[PDB]
């Protein structure tokens, strides 16, 4: 015989609880990657991005190490 | 702890299944048949329902009138229904009136006259039933829902059949149908209430012994359905209430996901503004709908067949300018079965179901319907202990997995009837089957 | 939260009679002298502290700071300036 | 803030003898300086009502109380625009400053906060 | 094939991430491919082809 | 049905300027909205006029402004009107924001008009800053130099961003031409956001000085507020007239009548008066990046008022402690202004830091504390 | 022409493999290709177009 239902209230805030948010943690991961890829993509042209990020990538990184021959460069 | 469901076979292969209850004074015996509209082709569609009418139109011994009197003298009543996959003929009686009722049912199933004169008489009665179902809106909506979901397939046909067939059904094709389909190996004689199993088995040996056996006896509940995402709109601006069903392809009786789909159905749940308690229900859709007066009612369903099913919701609403919100919120609640459900909702819905599947059985008719349904769909009665174990095995992870394969971004079948101007086109409804934020 | 004329969203009103007279029937400047003097005095007296306290405090602060700054950049303030840097 | 919060905290203060001894006289002075009574308002007339909860509490007021509230708001609005204060019977006397609305909003909020709690229950 | 759907398409966060990563790769490779093609159809015409004389 | 209600276009005007239901008790501080609309119109009219005479090339910009002053008929007026109305725009905008803070206009249900408002305030700052550069006097140049070198504090990319905005390695012709184009455009963006914050407000309607609902007692916007708005228009134009015609250079800085010289640095780079509080906040933080963040946070922190005000009552009319705290807050904001124009010397360095702490602690500590305590005092005090 | 449960003939347009993952995936490959080219095109457009704001050739000299 059961006298009372057996439950707890989980901590919550603004209608979010830890069980629910934990299900979405992966999704923020993917959106963060999407934002990372997207941001980096947008500034791929910026010379500093190439110098500091893109040229350092192994194998692929030589794609962004390009010199104008000094004979063809007005500046 | 319920009494044990006893099961015996005859020589022909008729199953007898009984659940005795020495606390009641009535009994429900009947015959559950693993056969229904789905067993017809397109030419004899409506035969099964036609037969239901003729079964009570007299036998080789008792005439129509004698039949009526014999049942009246028993004291109880007879009832029958034909569905897509199942036909039932049962007799509620007193304890000691069971031998009469088994004898009557055996008579109407094996030895029906089906006289041309009676076929011709019923042909008008059934024709008139085509124009009076029109009033039963839930049934109209579900009939269209099957028609479209299983377009040009056996499950998509109606039970009544087309007007054309009703005019051309002969006693020959009726005889042929019940000879091919109502075979011993497809039938279960069920007794619930004040029945002795051994007495029922003796009555079956006396009355159902000369039933035809099928050539190829497959096990009970043995079946190719190809769901079509599609919509039927039956706009009727003169109706005050809109009725809308949305469904996706659901699960068969013998799916591994059968219980998972029932838990998911319970997470959305039912709601009715006429019931006092409904505004307090835990279901998120219930809260949205009640706070915003979006609907009169909704009813989640999970209909199963031998090889497919429909899982969905049926909504009714007088709020004709916010049907879009009702459908929007409903479909976003389904999305959350894929994206958000946690131990919180799943454990709550399991608790509600652990009771609900046992609560349904509250009279002898309901017990008989349960024994009959389970024997003709699974081939056995599942004990409450096994049902409790299958429900306990359903985790949040299982529900999310199931929803992501069955609901998320899947095609829906959608039927709207009534003032549904505000129901958007197919694309916008189907676009709510996913969340861009996820 | 706000409607429009006819359904503004007021709780139902009942039992209030409102009366007013035409702008042409009124003296628009009736009792203006009394109001300009006695009413403005009342309203200002009631709010005076909430202006006087913060203004007097921040003015004192500024006065002290500006006077110190001035003094630090005199000959007399050479040493105190040297320490302050 | 929630009215529930205000009410609960106030009850903690009124319980503690020390705290009440120092706070209740302050609060009485505060309300005298606040000066809402000089526009013929009762305290509860000033609570922000453009919230779903408060709209619901206002709908639950007895018709009499509701009609009286509408008059007090209209009267105060007229004193506001005239830059006049209430005189005589229009001034709210301390004994007339009854918490007519607090019971209703506490019930509305009680249910809303129970609903939030129960939306987060975990079967054990 | 269900696997491919489940991984890259089912979650929109994954699908958008896949699209942007694809866009990055396409952008880089298409640049390189057009460069080579343009150099072949305009062979001996461009400065890079005559620069060696100087 | 009347045409003004029937016709879709007329109905939109009607809903905003004629039948709009307003509280009957708005006081004169509700008139700054329409003054800011008047400022925005004067700035568009004078601004577009100056654009017809101004040349955005750095070799000619300063000279074109002299041409406006000396050769164009009424050019002096159009120039001084444009320059002074920029000051009046900020007087009115600070007043309008002050009104909104004092009367709790930022509370539900008006968080959205308030939040859009905070963006309008940022656009106005940017607009006025770019306009200042167009003269290409010494303050124009040295302003653009120092302010765009704050962006250098953004880590890693900061330098690159600065050079990209300048269009070169220093403030020069490219910078001037692009600021002209943007300064022309930004006021139109500002007008659109001004219109959005009104559309957002239309759902709740105006707050009123008592902070109660006005649904009980409404007045048509016209004629009552139309005629009330004329009083402040004429009061404004009187103040405008005194500056524009009688003291046109009182609010400005003489350094901008010296042509830009990248070599010579002026005595004192102080911004226009209305930017001075934010400038003081920036000086208070020793770190370059810290300073910039603080300066931006000093504006964006207004967005959290809806959260940190915990009062059950809207506005300060009835809250004596909140009124005192608000008085101190406003005076501190003026003291920050004054500290923005003193030299970085003792004892103003420490004082500026204290005033900056006070500014932030109003939103983060005092307003949440004071509003909580007043809630309790209202309840206990009325039992 | 009368029964509304007799769904009109859609066999000219119905895909036999309509509920397969293969089927959905194909259409999202079209949508995703379109999103990919739009993303690549937008990046190209933005990068090229905003480069006007970088120092021009006369300035760089
Ligand atoms: C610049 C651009 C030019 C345009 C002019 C627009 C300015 C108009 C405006 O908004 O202020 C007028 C405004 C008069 O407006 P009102 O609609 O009669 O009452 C608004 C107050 O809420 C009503 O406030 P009150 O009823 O409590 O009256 C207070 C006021 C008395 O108000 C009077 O006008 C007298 O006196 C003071 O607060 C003075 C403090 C003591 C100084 C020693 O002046 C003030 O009340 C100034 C108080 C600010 C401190
Ligand atoms: C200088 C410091 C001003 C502090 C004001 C304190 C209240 C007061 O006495 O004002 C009179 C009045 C008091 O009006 P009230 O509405 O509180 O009271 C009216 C009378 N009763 C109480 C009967 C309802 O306040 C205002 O009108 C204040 C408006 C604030 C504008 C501030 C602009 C500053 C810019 C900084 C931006 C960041
Ligand atoms: C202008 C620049 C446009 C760049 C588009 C960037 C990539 C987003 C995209 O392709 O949208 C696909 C996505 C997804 O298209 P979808 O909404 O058809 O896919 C949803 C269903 N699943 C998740 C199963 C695929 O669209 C959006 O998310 C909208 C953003 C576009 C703006
Ligand atoms: C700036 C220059 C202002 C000059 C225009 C003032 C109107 C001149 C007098 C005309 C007048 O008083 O008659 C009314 C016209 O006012 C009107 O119809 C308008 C009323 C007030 C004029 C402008 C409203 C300002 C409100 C917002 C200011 C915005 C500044 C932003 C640019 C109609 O009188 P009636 O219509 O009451 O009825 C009375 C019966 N017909
Ligand atoms: C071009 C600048 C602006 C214009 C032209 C403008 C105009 C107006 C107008 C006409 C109104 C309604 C009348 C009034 O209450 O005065 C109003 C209300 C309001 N404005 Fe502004 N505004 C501007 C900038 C701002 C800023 C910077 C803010 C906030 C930081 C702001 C916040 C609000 C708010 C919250 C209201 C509603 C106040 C209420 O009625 O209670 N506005 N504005
Ligand atoms: C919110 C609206 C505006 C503000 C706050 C504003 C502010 C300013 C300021 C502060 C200056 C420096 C004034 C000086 O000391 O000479 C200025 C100059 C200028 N503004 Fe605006 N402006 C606004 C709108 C416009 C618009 C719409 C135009 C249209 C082109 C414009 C065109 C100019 C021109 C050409 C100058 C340079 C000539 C001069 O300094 O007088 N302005 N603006
Ligand atoms: C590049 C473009 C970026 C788009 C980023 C979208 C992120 C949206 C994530 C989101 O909606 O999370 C919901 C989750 C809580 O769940 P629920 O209350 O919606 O069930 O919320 C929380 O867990 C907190
Ligand atoms: C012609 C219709 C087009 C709608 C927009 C035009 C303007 C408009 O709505 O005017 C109104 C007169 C408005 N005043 C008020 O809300 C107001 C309300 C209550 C009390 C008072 N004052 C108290 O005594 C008011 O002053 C106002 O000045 O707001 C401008 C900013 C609007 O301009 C725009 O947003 C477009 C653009 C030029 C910025
Ligand atoms: C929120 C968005 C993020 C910020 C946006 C970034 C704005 C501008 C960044 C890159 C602009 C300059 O970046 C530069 O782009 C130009 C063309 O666009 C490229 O230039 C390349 O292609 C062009 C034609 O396409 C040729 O004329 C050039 O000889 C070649 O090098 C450079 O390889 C790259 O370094």
């Amino acid at each position: 015989y059961v006298k009372k239902p057996s439950y707890k209230i989980v901590p919550h805030f603004l209608g979010f609880n830890i069980p629910t948010v934990s299900k979405w943690i992966p999704i923020f991961g993917i959106w963060g990657a999407a934002a990372g890829i997207g941001a980096l993509f947008l500034i791929e042209g910026v010379p500093r991005t190439r110098q500091d990020i893109l040229s350092k990538i192994p194998i692929i990184g030589e794609h962004w190490i390009r010199e104008i021959p000094a004979s063809d460069n007005p500046f | 702890v319920s009494p044990k469901t006893r099961t015996s076979n005859l020589k022909n292969g008729l199953t007898i299944a009984s659940e005795s209850n020495p606390l009641v004074q009535t009994a429900t015996v009947g015959v559950w048949i693993d056969a229904g509209s789905r067993n017809e082709n397109a030419y004899n569609n409506g035969t099964a329902h036609f037969f239901e009418h003729l079964a009570f139109k007299g036998t080789d011994k008792r005439s129509q009138h004698q039949l009526e009197l014999d049942i009246e003298n028993m004291g109880g009543h007879l009832n029958a229904y034909t569905s897509r996959e199942s036909t039932v003929y049962y007799a509620k009686s007193f304890k000691d009136d069971v031998p009469k009722s088994v004898e009557i049912l055996a008579d109407i199933l094996q030895h029906s006259k089906l006289a041309e004169s009676a076929i011709d008489r019923e042909r008008e009665v059934i024709t008139r039933e085509l124009e009076e179902v029109n009033k039963q809106y839930e049934e109209v909506v579900f009939d269209h829902l099957h028609a479209t979901a299983f377009m040009n397939q056996p499950l998509g046909r109606t039970i009544l059949g087309p007007r054309e067939n009703i005019q051309t059904i002969t006693n020959t094709e009726l005889r042929k149908f019940i000879t091919e389909n109502y075979t011993a190996d497809r039938m279960v004689l069920v007794g619930a209430g004040a029945v002795d199993h051994d007495a029922l088995v003796e009555l079956a040996e006396k009355y159902f012994s000369h039933l035809p056996s099928s050539q190829s006896p497959v096990p009970l509940g043995t079946p190719i359905p190809n769901f079509v995402g599609s919509e039927v709109r039956l706009r009727d601006d003169t109706m005050p209430v809109a009725h809308i069903a949305i469904a996706v392809e659901g699960v068969s009786w013998t799916s591994e996901d059968y219980y998972t789909a029932l838990v998911a159905q319970a997470i959305i749940g039912n709601y009715d503004r006429a019931v006092g308690t409904s505004r307090h229900q835990g279901s998120r859709l219930s809260n949205i709908v009640s706070e915003n007066n979006l609907a009169n009612s909704f009813q989640s369903f999970s209909t199963s067949y031998s090889d497919t099913g429909l899982w969905g919701i049926y909504l009714t609403s007088e709020n004709t300018t916010q049907i879009d919100d009702l459908v929007h919120f409903t479909l976003k609640e389904w999305n959350r079965l894929s994206t958000s459900v946690s131990n919180l909702q799943v454990e709550r819905a399991k608790s509600q179901l652990k009771a609900g599947l046992l609560l349904s059985l509250d009279g002898t008719t309901y017990v008989a319907e349960d024994i009959g349904r389970q024997l003709t769909t699974l081939g056995r009665r599942v004990t409450p202990a096994e049902v409790e174990a299958k429900l306990e095995a359903v985790t949040e992870h299982d529900v999310r997995a199931w929803a992501q394969k069955t609901l998320y971004d899947k095609d829906i079948a959608l039927v709207g009837l009534g003032p549904i101007e505000g129901l958007y086109d197919y694309n916008r409804i189907r676009n709510d089957m996913s969340m861009m934020r996820w | 939260y706000m409607g429009w004329w006819g359904h503004m969203g007021s709780p139902p009103q009942k039992g209030i009679a409102g009366y007013t007279i035409s702008p042409f029937a009124a003296r628009p400047f009736a009792g203006v002298v009394h109001a300009a003097i006695f009413n403005t005095f009342r309203r200002t007296k009631n709010q005076a502290l909430f202006v006087i306290l913060p203004v007097s405090f921040f003015y004192y602060v500024w006065t002290q700071a500006s006077e110190k700054n001035e003094w630090l950049y005199t000959k007399a303030g050479r040493h105190e300036l040297a320490k302050a840097l | 803030a929630s009215i529930t919060s205000v009410v609960k905290t106030s009850e903690l203060i009124l319980k503690s003898p020390l705290l009440s001894k120092i706070v209740v006289p302050l609060a009485k002075t505060y309300v005298k300086f606040s000066g809402y009574r000089q526009l013929g308002f009762k305290m509860n007339d000033l609570i922000i009502e453009e919230t779903p909860n408060m709209q619901l509490a206002l709908r639950r007021l007895p018709p009499t109380e509701s009609y009286d509230r509408v008059y007090r708001l209209i009267r105060a609005t007229q004193f506001s625009l005239s830059h006049k204060l209430a005189t005589g019977n229009d001034i709210t006397k301390p004994e007339e400053d009854d918490h007519y609305l607090i019971p209703y909003i506490l019930d509305v909020e009680a249910e809303a906060f129970e609903k939030d709690a129960l939306d987060n229950l975990e079967v054990v | 094939a269900t696997t491919f759907y489940n991984v890259f398409v089912k979650r929109n966060s994954a699908f958008v991430a896949t699209i942007l990563a694809s866009a990055f790769v396409f952008d880089m490779t298409f640049e390189t491919a057009i460069d080579n093609f343009w150099d072949r159809i305009n062979a001996g015409k461009q400065w890079k082809d005559i620069r060696h004389k100087y | 049905m009347a045409l003004r209600k029937k016709n879709s276009l007329l109905n939109m005007a009607n809903s905003y300027v004629l039948d709009s239901p307003q509280p009957s008790n708005l006081n004169y501080f509700w008139n700054f909205g329409s003054l800011l609309a008047l400022c925005l119109v004067i700035q568009l009219a004078t601004g577009i006029t100056l654009a017809m005479h101004y040349t955005s090339h750095a070799s000619l910009a300063f000279d074109s402004v002299e041409h406006i002053m000396r050769d164009v008929n009424f050019g002096w007026f159009i120039r001084y009107a444009h320059a002074n109305t920029a000051s009046f725009f900020f007087i009115c905008i600070y007043a309008h924001m002050g009104r909104n803070i004092y009367y709790g206009s930022y509370k539900t249900p008006r968080v959205l008009p308030w939040s859009i408002g905070v963006i309008i305030f940022l656009l106005l700052i940017i607009t006025a800053f770019m306009g200042y550069v167009l003269v290409f006097g010494q303050m124009s140049l040295w302003g653009a130099t120092v302010i765009c070198n704050l962006v250098s504090a953004i880590p890693w990319l900061g330098e690159d961003i600065v050079h990209f905005l300048w269009g070169g390695f220093s403030v020069g012709n490219p910078t001037l031409q692009r600021f002209f184009a943007l300064h022309y455009l930004m006021p139109f963006v500002l007008a659109v956001f001004a219109l959005l914050h009104l559309i957002a407000l239309h759902t709740a309607g105006s707050s009123n000085p008592l902070g109660i609902t006005s649904n009980v007692d409404k007045l048509s916007m016209h004629p009552y507020y139309s005629f009330k708005d004329l009083i402040t228009v004429f009061a404004f134009l009187l103040m405008f007239t005194l500056f524009v015609f009688f003291s046109p250079d009182k609010l400005g800085h003489p350094d901008n009548y010296i042509p830009a010289n990248p070599m010579v640095t002026p005595a004192s780079i102080v911004p226009e008066w209305y930017l001075l509080p934010f400038y003081a906040i920036l000086r208070a933080i020793p770190d370059k990046l810290g300073g910039v963040i603080a300066m931006v946070a000093a504006i964006l922190i207004l967005l959290i008022l809806p959260i940190v005000d915990r009062s059950i009552i809207r506005g300060n009319a009835f809250k004596p402690i909140s009124k005192l705290l608000f008085g101190f807050f406003i005076c501190n904001f003026l003291l920050l202004g004054v500290l923005g124009q003193v030299h970085i010397e003792p004892p103003f360095i420490v004082l500026g830091q204290i005033c900056t702490i006070f500014y932030f602690s109003y939103f983060l500590i005092l307003l949440p504390m004071v509003s909580t305590i007043e809630n309790i005092f209202f309840y206990i005090g009325s039992l | 022409g009368k029964s509304t449960y007799k769904i009109p003939d859609f066999t000219p347009y119905l895909k036999k493999d309509r509920n397969t993952d293969a089927n959905r995936l194909f259409s999202y490959f079209m949508i995703g290709s379109f999103g990919m080219l739009s993303a690549a095109g937008a990046k190209a457009t933005v990068q090229d177009f905003l480069s006007n704001m970088s120092a021009s050739a006369d300035v760089l000299a």
